[PDB]
């Protein structure tokens, strides 16, 4: 006998969630005046 | 006899510290950015201060 194979569709996250580093504070962003580059943008693990 | 000092010896084998030429430079005012003080204060208060 033989039967279809079971569907899986493949696609980006919702709102592309994932595809940004957020929350992680290894990989944080930053976003600083072009001089004094003291990061503005500082994350948490809690923040989700 | 009117561009250079009155020597005792020409070529003297070492020019004094006032007929030499010293650079006086105005005084540099730094705008210190910021009061520790404060900062510090606030950080305590449990404020997480970051950027420029």
């Amino acid at each position: 006998q033989a039967a279809p194979n079971r569907p899986n569709y493949i696609g980006f996250r919702d709102n592309f969630i994932g595809l940004m580093y957020y929350n992680s504070t290894g990989n944080m962003g930053v976003l600083a005046g072009q001089a004094s580059q003291l990061n503005a943008v500082v994350d948490l693990q809690d923040r989700n | 006899a009117l561009t250079s000092t009155p020597r005792s010896q020409l070529n003297p084998p070492n020019w004094p510290a006032a007929q030499v030429y010293q650079e006086n430079p105005a005084p540099t005012t730094v705008l210190l950015p910021r009061d520790a003080e404060a900062e510090v204060q606030m950080t305590n208060s449990g404020a997480q201060l970051a950027g420029g």
